[PDB]
């Protein structure tokens, strides 16, 4: 039969940081796998999609 | 090496024009601007609600 | 004599005759895009 009633309050501000997006990257597959080499572009062409 | 980073559709000066219109509605309208036409109400008299 | 890059691909060379230094910049300069309405709607397109 014993209760505890608050008598004075406290208004507090927190913070919360949330990621939303990330950098939009894009790689050029041919230019990376073998770039500036026409002798390799044909070889890569047959390797699939 | 063909690795490109594209820019976002929403610039960092347009984001600030949403999160300053999401912050002048809460102050002057409350929970109403997100549920229909915004209705003004004195700030004190909304904190008490 | 030879300058190799971070990816171990040569980029700076010493001329075998003039003993000078040259820099190599590969050039493909990619990244085209084709803004287009529906080909049904029209043919006009804009390159980016
Ligand atoms: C190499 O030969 C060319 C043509 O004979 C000449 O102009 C140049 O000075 C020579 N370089 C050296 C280092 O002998
Ligand atoms: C194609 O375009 C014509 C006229 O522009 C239109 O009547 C038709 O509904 C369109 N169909 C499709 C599948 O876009």
């Amino acid at each position: 039969n014993s209760i505890a009633i608050p008598t004075n309050f406290t208004i507090s501000v927190t913070t919360e940081i949330l990621p939303v997006s990330m950098t939009k990257t894009s790689v050029d597959c041919t230019m990376y796998i073998c770039g500036d080499s026409t002798e390799c572009s044909n070889l890569l062409l047959q390797y699939g999609s | 090496n063909g690795l490109t980073v594209l820019p976002p559709l929403l610039t960092d000066e347009m984001i600030a024009q949403y999160t300053s219109a999401l912050l002048a509605g809460t102050i002057t309208s409350g929970w109403t601007f997100g549920a229909g036409a915004a209705l003004q109400i004195p700030f004190a008299m909304q904190m008490a609600y | 004599q030879f300058g190799r890059d971070i990816a171990d691909t040569t980029d700076a060379v010493r001329d075998p005759q003039t003993l000078e230094i040259l820099d190599i910049t590969p050039c493909s300069f990619g990244g085209v895009s084709v803004i287009t309405p529906g080909t049904n709607t029209s043919n006009q397109v804009a390159v980016l």
